[PDB]
């Protein structure tokens, strides 16, 4: 609803009973109906009084969507209308990494602090999960300098390429 | 007064204003002589409209 | 959490209320003291809800209210964290400041500017809150140099006193050195972790932690005014002394220790820092402990009591103990703010005289000061169940059982023997004895202001550090079976203190003559620290951009290896080229050298 | 300073108390 | 500060007032303009004795380059109230 | 002397003919004319309703549009088990190394 | 770029056709209306910029550098409006004429898409920045400090002229969108250390480099406020801007011809820091400081990582209303005692307790407080540098220490104290100097709430 669980997950949820053993009155208990009178409720009130407003006028945006076109390695020497869209597509693309990383910090930050003191253990995936997409934006966005560009990411796709392939040629070698 | 020693020392203010009117005017212009890949390019080619016959001006 | 949510930042919100109001002018002057003193009041009530929630369910929460920056992968938004730490030092600020403001309202009447002043220390409050809120390190340093520029604005409060400027200036340029190491550690964990938020640096639990633990110590090292970065906090009491009771005392100079105690799941697997931050403490805890056992201005005794305290503080996050640190600063906050409202109660009545060579006699005179005084250094010396008890008995129970520095639990069990003796030279050459004060004095002490100011505290001082440690959710394991001879070391300790304080006062009275030492003068001067330092450092750096860097190099050797040469060459061709007679008979043999030349040696013709 | 009781000063004497 | 301003009578009783507590002086024949030296034959030693005895009365310090100048019980009243701005 | 040379012109008040001058100019007339443009202009204007534009830039450089963007592509790959992000930034079956 | 081109070049009729009296009302109140629809330059894009025709353009680090351009011109009128009171009435338009004329050669060079074009308006602007020094300084001095000026631009200009050519001749275009799909490495041979010195070296003249600075102390010292104002905040953005650009085109033999320039810069932090704390001229002061704040903007962009960029960018806007901030303050003093020295006045916060509150706000920017985009741009360095090389947070550090101290100490001097006993002319602020301040303060301390217009195209 306000957001999706989906790509935020988030844990059910396990909160203990009110057990009083004592006789004392407990002053949390009558302030959170204090607190409900005086100011959830008057809050409330005043944010339906609002929302009636806006479904008199109703109106929608809408979420941009660009097409695939040709990526950098389809485009010739020196062609720079070729080169430019294939430029643009990469940037965008860019961006977009950022915050999947981004995303994935917030569920590691999360999950850390809604475990407490068992962050150690219960937040394995979330760790394991970190690990994996750092290194591959590490791999594909890492070392360009200011002046990024998708000619230096092929380029540096092809040197990694040649690395992997070496690999393969000592290793399989016995 | 009326018309006159008031208009005689103030018509200086228009100047600037109707500069940026007659600068942006001429940007419009610059954009007519650009439009070789109006409606044309790999990302933003469509259908034009019924009533639509150029994507943007 | 709804509830635990909206009252912990109305809290904040509160104390910035008064800041808004003043900058439209929207409420009436002559009563703005007032008007600050009831929004830390209302303030104070608030914070206890969410403090209470703590106590009861030990709930805590962050907040992330707002996105400011995104730097690529990194994200900067403003969030506040809602745990131990924050919740329980909270309140204690703002009860402390509730009690030093109403103070203020007394002792600053007659200044002119004590709107100014009241706004001043309602900015360090909501800075130090903003430092102990702070979830980020960049909103973490946000807190920590605005703490170091309102301590540099309240210092130099007198700015016609010269003193009061080097003073100030003083505090800021220590203190920029330990922001070099936070700093460092800001630069670590960004190219090695990449983030600043405390929540990922504990997630990922790094194992190779000597640099950046390293940089937080030296960034401790300046703001808790340890050995090496000491010299500034004594120096800091040029400034009014309310100032002295709030920042320098209590709620400033702990931010250092306050810092190494937010990172205390890195610290604690890190048995090399342990070991340093270990020494460093305590060699300060001894250090200031032996200097103030000869100061005679009343406020310095107390300025360095400081230190000692901010070292034991330091020592026993050496010992790995953080949360002993903690309970140590809550409990330090309630007696030592009080030894300076009782100490500036007592400068007011002798008009502005503040050396304890010039008082005496007071014990009958000001009653409720007397009283107060002697209160407040029992619980500084660690008398059972008072304030003091509950925090630094428990630290020195843990520095014995412990695999421990042996010189450096040598050096705290030591400092713990001179606390004991200061706190009884204030005592005896404030209170007892006979009157050396001039013959027309007003002691006065009746003002309600002062009376109910300080009767807040001594309530605190009492049955603060026992509420708390029966409150506290637990987090370690007691050591609390040990042999006889440790687990009473401070109590004889201390006792030895004040018998052995006690004989040295009455040996004053007898008429003996004085024979001067090399250990009464190298602790009166402050081990020759600033004597030597304060001269031969700036002299050595002073004088170089002066010879060096501006004469030398920008006004003679810049100059002359490219302006100068390359202008003065022009001007020596300039003269060959035109010293010319203008004489036919020697123009045409040129003609003829140059054609001879374009033949010969350059063979033009072909 | 300001408010309160008035105490009258006294000279070479012990300070009149409440 | 919350203290009592002086008054010129006020100073000038306080000042005879110490000289009255000293052993070298009849307090008999004491008034204002009872020279130290010459009316009363009291070596300049005791003057410095004299002066040191009115800063600590006063809580201020006097320069040397003007106490010893001092040589009338009224000097000492004038030049107090000329440096504690007293005029009436 | 040296030369036929005025002496060294003494420095104007501008409070002492117009003690309610805003140190503008010496007419008083166009000295408050002068303060009401730099403060309309100055303050209400390019300070106010310029904040107020700046607050409001539709999406800056796109970075909510990369944020909103960037939870599809987590939705999208997280339910078809592919990973969150490839390695590879373009595709090898068009890349052909050097040998 | 018509839309701010012409609206600018209006000025000079404007100011032509005024009534006598009213020359500073019109250009005051009209410069900020251009200034206002500077704003509209805001529209820009993720991954393209503002292309609006075959010679202009505009993108994230051009966007602010005009913002700020446009905005001083209004300022520049303010400040000058004391000193030239009693002046011809056709030298004070032709002195305002000389205002507007560099700021139309300004708004052309950061929009520039050509290089070349980039260089005939980035060299344009000598002659309107110099004939301010030279007619309108009040010192002897002046004459001596055009001449350092000019040279020592020229001096490094015209080698850059000789690139620019040779790279149009080898590549075919010098439009900046065509080099960077053209662009081509820059392989180590001597033939290229001489093309790669020659491009640089034309703006570390102005950013200054340390070394190359010895023009900057005398233009800055001795130009009017309204001349001091511009060359301290946005004609050393000029080299600044010009190695953001040019450096596209020099990889990867920026990697290692940047160690004799980043040592030179990193420790010229801490020679012209130092320098600053043992100043008897209070604008020279303020000059120096110019130079350790500008040596960070070098060895950021010569290391070349975006958290570089993004600082760097931040830094010159920060500086650019810092330092012209200071310049005014100075000035202010200098109006009343007629005099540069810093110890001739002190105490000025008993006789002026408003004019010594902007002193503080002008020197807790100055130092790098937090969260003041001053420590923003400045923080992104640091963190940059720290991952080029750990050693580096030593310098660093060292310099933030000395800095700490010569803003301080300027605060402390002048503005704490007891007052010099016979200077008695100081009258109260008028409402004019106020508002020059509040509008330095008030633009640089809203950039805190949203920083992201001002941190580059690597954003
Ligand atoms: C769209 C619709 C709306 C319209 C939008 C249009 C927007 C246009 C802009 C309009 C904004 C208003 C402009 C001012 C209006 C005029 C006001 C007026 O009449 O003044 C009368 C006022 C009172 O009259 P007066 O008694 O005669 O004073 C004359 C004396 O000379 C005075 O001498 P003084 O020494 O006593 O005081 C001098 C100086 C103060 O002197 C000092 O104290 C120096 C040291 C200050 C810095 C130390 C702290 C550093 C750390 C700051 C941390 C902040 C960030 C925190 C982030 C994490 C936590 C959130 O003045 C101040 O700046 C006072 C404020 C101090 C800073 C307050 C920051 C904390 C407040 C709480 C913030 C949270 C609010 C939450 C609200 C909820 C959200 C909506 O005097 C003045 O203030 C004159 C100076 C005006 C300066 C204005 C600029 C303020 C900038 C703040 C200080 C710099 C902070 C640096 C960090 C920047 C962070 C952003
Ligand atoms: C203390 C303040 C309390 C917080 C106030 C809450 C509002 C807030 O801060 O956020 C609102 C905004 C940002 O908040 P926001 O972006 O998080 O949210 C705003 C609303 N939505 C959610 C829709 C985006 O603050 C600003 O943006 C201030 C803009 C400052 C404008 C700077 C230019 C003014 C000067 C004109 C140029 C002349 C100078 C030239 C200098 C060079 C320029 C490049
Ligand atoms: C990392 C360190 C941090 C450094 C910070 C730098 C200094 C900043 C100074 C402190 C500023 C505190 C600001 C706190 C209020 C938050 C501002 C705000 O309300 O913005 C709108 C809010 C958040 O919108 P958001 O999408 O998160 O912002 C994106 C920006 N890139 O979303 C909203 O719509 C909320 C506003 C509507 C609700 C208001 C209800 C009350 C209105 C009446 C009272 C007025
Ligand atoms: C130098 C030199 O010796 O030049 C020799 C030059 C060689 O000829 P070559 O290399 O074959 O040229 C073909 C190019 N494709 O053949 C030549 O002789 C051409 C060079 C002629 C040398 C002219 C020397 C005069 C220039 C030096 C002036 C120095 C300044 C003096 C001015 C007065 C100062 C007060
Ligand atoms: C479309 C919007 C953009 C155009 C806005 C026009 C520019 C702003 C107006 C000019 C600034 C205000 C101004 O110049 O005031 C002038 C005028 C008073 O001038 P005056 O009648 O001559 O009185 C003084 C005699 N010495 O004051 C007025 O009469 C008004
Ligand atoms: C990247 C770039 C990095 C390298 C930059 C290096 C710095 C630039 C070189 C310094 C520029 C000169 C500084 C200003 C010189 C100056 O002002 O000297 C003044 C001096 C005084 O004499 P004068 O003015 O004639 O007497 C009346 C005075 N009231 O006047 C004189 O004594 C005469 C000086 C004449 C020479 C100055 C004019 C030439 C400057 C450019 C160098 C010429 C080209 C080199 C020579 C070519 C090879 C022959
Ligand atoms: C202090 C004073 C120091 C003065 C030092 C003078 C340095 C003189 C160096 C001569 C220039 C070297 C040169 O000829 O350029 C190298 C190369 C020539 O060979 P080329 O024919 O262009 O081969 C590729 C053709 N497609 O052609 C090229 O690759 C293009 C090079 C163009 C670079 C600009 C012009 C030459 C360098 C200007 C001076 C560089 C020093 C600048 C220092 C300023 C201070
Ligand atoms: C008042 C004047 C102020 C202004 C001064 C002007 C700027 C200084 C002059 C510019 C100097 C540029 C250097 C040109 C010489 C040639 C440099 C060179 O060719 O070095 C090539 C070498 C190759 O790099 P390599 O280490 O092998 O690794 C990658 C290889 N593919 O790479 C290297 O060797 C490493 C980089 C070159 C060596 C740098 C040594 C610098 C020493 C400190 C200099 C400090 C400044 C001195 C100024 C004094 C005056
Ligand atoms: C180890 C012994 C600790 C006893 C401390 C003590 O008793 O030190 C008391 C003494 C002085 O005593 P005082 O009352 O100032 O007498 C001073 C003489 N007068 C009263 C005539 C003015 O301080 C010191 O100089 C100690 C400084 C050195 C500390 C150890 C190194
Ligand atoms: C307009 C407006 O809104 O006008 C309100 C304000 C004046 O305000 P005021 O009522 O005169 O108060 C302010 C003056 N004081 C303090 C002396 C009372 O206009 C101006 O200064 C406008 C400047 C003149 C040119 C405006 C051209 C607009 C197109
Ligand atoms: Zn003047």
């Amino acid at each position: 609803d306000s957001w999706d669980k989906d790509v935020y997950p988030e844990p059910p949820r396990r909160t203990p009973a009110p057990s009083p053993q004592t006789s004392l009155p407990n002053p949390i208990t009558y302030l959170t109906k204090a607190f409900d009178l005086l100011v959830d409720r008057p809050v409330t009130l005043v944010r339906e009084f609002i929302e009636r407003q806006h479904a008199k006028n109703k109106y929608y945006y809408y979420h941009r969507e660009f097409r695939r076109v040709p990526d950098i390695t389809e485009c010739q020497e020196k062609d720079v209308l070729c080169m430019f869209e294939a430029e643009m597509q990469w940037r965008r693309d860019y961006k977009v990494d950022q915050e999947i990383v981004n995303i994935i910090q917030e569920r590691l930050k999360a999950c850390q602090q809604r475990e407490g003191e068992s962050h150690r253990q219960n937040c394995a995936k979330e760790l394991e999960q970190f690990t994996q997409v750092v290194k591959a934006y590490q791999d594909r966005y890492h070392d360009l300098g200011a002046h990024y560009s998708a000619r230096k990411c092929l380029a540096k796709q092809k040197q990694r390429m040649l690395a992997e392939r070496k690999a393969a040629k000592e290793a399989a070698a016995a | 007064m009326n018309l006159l020693q008031v208009v005689r020392d103030h018509w200086v203010h228009v100047l600037v204003p109707m500069g940026f009117v007659f600068g942006y005017y001429l940007d419009r212009k610059n954009d007519e002589k650009l439009t070789a890949f109006r409606n044309k390019s790999l990302l933003y080619k469509r259908e034009l409209k019924p009533n639509e016959e150029v994507t943007w001006k | 959490m709804n509830m635990f949510s909206s009252l912990s930042l109305v809290t904040l919100l509160l104390l910035t209320m008064p800041i808004m109001m003043m900058s439209f002018n929207t409420y009436k002057p002559s009563n703005y003291p007032l008007y600050v003193k009831t929004a830390i009041s209302y303030a104070f009530i608030t914070s206890m809800i969410p403090t209470m929630m703590f106590i009861h369910s030990g709930q805590e929460l962050i907040i992330s209210n707002w996105h400011w920056l995104t730097i690529q992968t990194l994200k900067l938004s403003l969030s506040f964290k809602m745990d131990y730490f924050s919740m329980m030092f909270i309140p204690v600020a703002l009860f402390v400041t509730w009690s030093i403001m109403e103070f203020s309202m007394w002792y600053m009447y007659s200044d002119p500017n004590i709107n100014k002043f009241f706004k001043y220390l309602l900015l360090f409050l909501i800075t130090m809150l903003i430092l102990v809120t702070a979830n980020n390190l960049f909103q973490l340093f946000i807190g920590w140099e605005g703490v170091g520029i309102m301590s540099f604005l309240l210092i130099g409060w007198w700015y016609g006193r010269a003193d009061a400027n080097t003073a100030a200036l003083q505090a800021i340029l220590y203190n920029r050195i330990g922001d070099i190491g936070f700093i460092l550690a800001m630069a670590w964990f960004l190219t090695n972790l990449n983030t600043w938020d405390l929540q990922q640096i504990f997630m990922l639990n790094p194992s190779d932690s000597n640099m950046p633990l390293i940089g937080l110590a030296l960034a401790a090292t300046g703001k808790s005014a340890q050995f090496g970065l000491h010299p500034w906090l004594p120096s800091a009491m040029e400034g009014p002394t309310p100032v002295s009771a709030l920042l320098h005392s209590s709620t400033m100079v702990v931010a250092g220790i306050f810092l190494l105690i937010r990172f205390y799941p890195l610290t604690e697997n890190n048995k090399y820092i342990q070991s340093i931050t270990l020494c460093l403490g305590a060699i300060t805890t001894l250090f200031t402990a032996m200097c103030a056992l000869t100061q005679n201005d009343i406020k310095k005794i107390i300025a360095f009591s400081t230190s000692s305290q901010l070292g034991l503080m330091m020592v026993t996050i050496g010992i790995n103990q953080p949360y002993l640190a903690f309970l140590h600063i809550c409990t330090h906050a309630f007696f030592k703010a009080m030894l300076f409202m009782c100490s500036g109660s007592i400068i007011h009545s002798l008009n502005d005289e503040q050396d304890i060579r010039k008082m005496g006699g007071l014990f009958k005179a000001m009653p409720f000061t007397t009283t107060a005084l002697i209160v407040g250094s029992l619980a500084l010396t660690g008398m059972p169940f008072l304030t003091g008890f509950y925090s630094k008995d428990l630290i020195i129970e843990a520095a014995n059982t412990s695999y421990t520095n042996a010189w450096a639990l040598l050096m705290t069990l030591i400092a713990t023997s001179f606390t004991a003796i200061y706190s009884t030279r204030i005592i005896f050459f404030a209170l007892l004895g006979q009157p050396r004060f001039p013959t027309l004095v007003n002691i006065n002490e009746n003002n309600p202001l002062l009376i109910n100011s300080i009767k807040r505290l001594l309530i605190g001082s009492l049955f603060a550090g026992y509420i708390i440690s029966n409150n506290i959710p637990p987090t370690t394991i007691p050591q609390m079976t040990m042999p006889y001879y440790l687990k009473t070391t401070a109590l004889i300790v201390t006792i030895l203190g004040f018998i052995l304080a006690l004989e040295i006062s009455n040996m004053t009275k007898n008429l003996k003559y004085h024979y001067p030492s090399n250990a009464f003068k190298f602790s009166t001067l402050l081990g020759y620290f600033p004597t030597i330092m304060h001269r031969l450092a700036p002299y050595m750096n002073l004088s170089m951009s002066q010879k060096s860097a501006s004469s030398l190099l920008d006004l003679i050797w810049l100059e002359a290896i490219l302006p100068k040469t390359i202008s003065l060459a022009q001007m020596k061709a300039s003269t060959l080229v035109t010293n010319q007679k203008g004489l036919i008979k020697l123009y045409f043999l040129s003609f003829l050298i140059t054609i001879l030349i374009s033949m010969i040696l350059f063979n033009f013709h072909e | 300073a300001g408010g309160g009781a008035h105490i009258e000063p006294r000279y070479r004497q012990f300070p009149q108390l409440t | 500060s919350d203290a009592p301003p002086l008054t010129l009578e006020g100073i000038k009783d306080r000042v005879l007032y110490v000289l009255k507590l000293y052993d070298k002086i009849d307090p008999e024949k004491l008034s204002v303009n009872s020279h130290f030296m010459k009316d009363l034959g009291l070596d300049s030693l005791d003057q410095v004795e004299i002066i040191m005895a009115m800063e600590d009365e006063f809580g201020f310090e006097i320069p040397d380059i003007d106490a010893e100048k001092l040589m009338c019980p009224q000097e000492i009243v004038d030049y107090i109230a000329d440096k504690k701005d007293v005029y009436e | 002397l040296r030369w036929q040379e005025d002496p060294e012109p003494e420095d104007e008040n501008l409070y002492e003919k117009n003690p309610d001058s805003h140190g503008y100019d010496k007419d008083p007339a166009v000295d408050i004319w002068n303060m009401r443009v730099v403060f309309f202009f100055g303050f209400s204007i390019v300070l106010v309703l310029g904040s107020t534009f700046v607050a409001y830039l539709p999406d800056y450089r796109m970075q909510e549009w990369a944020r909103r963007e960037a939870e599809r592509l987590v939705k999208y790959r997280e339910a078809h088990g592919l990973p969150i992000m490839e390695s590879n930034c373009f595709d090898p079956s068009k890349i052909q190394l050097p040998e | 770029m018509l839309k701010y081109i012409i609206p600018t070049i209006m000025l000079m009729p404007l100011t032509w056709l005024s009534k006598n009296n009213m020359i500073w009302v019109n250009s005051t109140a009209h410069s900020l209306l251009i200034s206002f629809t500077s704003l509209l330059l805001m529209n820009q894009f993720g991954d393209n910029s503002l292309n609006f025709s075959l010679l202009f353009f505009s993108d994230s680090l051009s966007t602010p550098l005009l913002i700020l351009t446009m905005w001083l011109l209004p300022l520049m009128l303010m400040a000058s409006q004391h000193h030239l009171s009693k002046e011809n009435l056709t030298r004070k338009k032709l002195f305002i004429t000389m205002l507007i004329s560099l700021q139309l050669f300004l708004i052309m060079t950061f929009t520039a898409m050509e290089l070349i074009l980039f260089y005939i308006l980035f060299e344009a602007t000598l002659v309107p920045t110099l004939i301010i020094i030279t007619r309108w300084g009040n010192q002897t001095e002046r004459l001596n400090a055009g001449l350092y000026f000019l040279f020592y631009t020229l001096a490094g200009s015209l080698p850059l002229l000789v690139a620019l050519i040779y790279i149009q001749n080898t590549v075919g275009s010098l439009n900046f969108l065509m080099l960077q799909y053209w662009v081509q490495p820059v392989h180590n041979s001597w033939s290229n250390v001489f093309m790669w010195l020659a491009c640089m070296m034309a703006f570390m003249v102005k950013m200054p480099l340390y070394g190359l600075h010895l023009w900057l102390p005398k233009a800055h010292v001795e130009a009017p406020i309204a001349g001091s104002m511009v060359l301290a905040a946005v004609l050393l953005k000029l080299g600044g801007y010009g190695m953001l650009r040019i450096t596209l085109i020099l990889n990867p033999m920026t990697d290692f011809m940047a160690y004799p320039f980043i040592m030179l810069s990193l420790w010229g932090m801490i020679m012209t820091s130092s320098i600053c704390l043992r100043q008897t001229d209070l604008k020279s002061l303020i000059a120096y400081s110019s130079v350790s704040h500008m040596a960070l903007v070098i060895v950021a962009i010569l290391i070349q990582t975006p958290w570089s960029y993004m600082g760097a960018t931040a830094l010159m806007i920060a500086h650019g209303l810092t330092s012209s901030m200071l310049f005014c303050l100075a000035n202010s003093n200098y109006e009343r005692i007629h005099s540069r020295t810093m110890i001739l006045a002190r105490g000025l916060q008993t006789l002026l307790p408003l004019m010594a509150t902007w002193w503080l706000l002008a020197s807790l920017t100055n130092l790098a407080l937090p969260p003041t985009i001053n420590l923003i741009g400045e923080l992104f360095v640091v963190m940059s540098t720290f991952s080029w090389s750990n050693i580096t947070i030593i310098l660093m550090g060292v310099n933030m220490v000395i800095t700490a101290l010569y803003s301080l100490y300027m605060l402390i001097m002048t503005q704490r104290g007891k007052y010099t006993y016979h200077i008695n002319n100081i009258s109260p602020s008028f409402t004019r100097e106020n508002a020059l301040m509040s509008l330095h303060i008030l633009p640089l301390l809203l950039l805190t709430l949203n920083p992201k217009i001002i941190l580059g195209p690597l954003y």
